[PDB]
């Protein structure tokens, strides 16, 4: 009806039984901070639904230590949930305490660090979320996987253009490098040799962004080079080359 | 930033130089560009540095560090950030270094670049 605890009355009833309080919630539980439920399903050391139970109202601080609590992903979905109860904009201590656990430093096993940039992007300190992106796609670049490293930054990028946010030059410069070179295959497959090759061109005067293959693309570039007529820049490619 | 009233008297003081500035200001199409060019105009080059890169212009300040001779600030700027062509930026700017110290004949200081640059 409009009861804040007599279906749930009856459902504490039914001998306390699990299945009414787990289906309740998918529709609508109960208000006044929704407590009924937040005991209900933290008995038991049930402490994993007590926290989405939580997120009704002003309850999310007693388990949201408890997502916290494990150092590993004890459910995704919930991360994802406490970074969104992070971003509540409460502003509390549990905020650093939830980024010093996303960082893994106190776990020794974090997850992929997207959740961080989610987490400052809820946060809305858009100076900081730039910086994460960079520092994911610059490491994704440097292990060697460009495809996606681009990916994972212009999704960023994207997310971060969604809110009409002055993204930083230095984001535009790593994607406009790493799409440069994801072009070059491009270029390359369908055999125009004149853009593969300027694209190989703007990538070698970069290459030190790509260290795992600079031995291998700055190769590719001669040869692209001698085949659009840019011998000039084969020539000085190459001599970069030979050095020791 | 008038750049008519500015551009009269230049006029006055047969300064062709001055001028050529204003128009080449005017056809820039944007302020804290050209109080940018201004600033950099009365020889305050660590204010237009710094301006270029309070507006996210790490190219520009780039650029006004190269006009000048300021290397080592071309070197310090590269270290931050990220930029279009900085592998050949920063060799070019550790071959000038190297110039600039043997010019003066202060080999060793010299020889400590032309080998971080090719």
């Amino acid at each position: 009806s409009k009861c804040n605890n007599e279906a749930f009355t009856l459902a504490q009833q039914h001998n306390k039984m699990e299945i009414y309080a787990d289906i309740i919630g998918s529709e609508d539980t109960t208000n006044e901070d929704y407590q009924s439920i937040a005991l209900y399903f933290e008995g038991e050391k049930r402490y994993l639904q007590a926290g989405k139970f939580f997120l009704l109202c002003g309850q999310y601080s007693r388990a949201l230590k408890h997502f916290l609590k494990c150092p590993s992903s004890e459910d995704n979905v919930a991360i994802e949930m406490a970074i969104e109860t992070v971003g509540q904009a409460k502003d509390e201590l549990l905020t650093n305490q939830l980024i010093d656990h996303l960082l893994g430093e106190n776990d020794g096993m974090p997850k992929d660090a997207k959740y961080l940039f989610r987490l400052y992007m809820a946060l809305k300190q858009y100076r900081e979320a730039a910086q994460t992106a960079i520092i994911i796609a610059r490491e994704e670049q440097s292990a060697g996987n460009y495809r996606n490293a681009h990916d994972v930054l212009f999704s960023m990028y994207a997310e971060l253009k969604s809110q009409k946010i002055k993204i930083p030059s230095e984001m535009a410069t790593n994607l406009m490098i790493l799409h440069s070179y994801i072009l070059v295959k491009i270029h390359v497959k369908n055999g125009d040799h004149m853009k593969g090759a300027r694209m190989l061109i703007r990538v070698a005067n970069n290459i030190s962004k790509f260290p795992s293959h600079i031995v291998p693309i700055l190769t590719s570039t001669v040869i692209e080079c001698h085949r659009a007529g840019l011998k000039n820049s084969a020539f000085s490619f190459a001599a970069m080359l030979m050095r020791p | 930033l008038d750049l008519y009233t500015a551009e009269q008297a230049f006029v006055r003081c047969k300064d062709y130089q001055g001028i050529k500035f204003v128009k080449r200001l005017g056809k820039l199409l944007s302020e804290s560009m050209k109080q940018a060019e201004v600033v950099g105009y009365f020889g305050r080059f660590e204010e237009a540095e710094r301006t270029y890169l309070e507006m996210d212009r790490r190219d520009l300040a780039i650029g006004l560090r190269l006009k000048l001779g300021d290397w080592f600030r071309v070197l310090q700027l590269l270290k931050t950030g990220s930029g279009d062509a900085d592998d050949s930026l920063l060799e070019q700017a550790n071959n000038a270094i190297g110039d600039y110290f043997a010019d003066r004949q202060k080999w060793l200081n010299a020889v400590q670049y032309y080998v971080q640059g090719r």
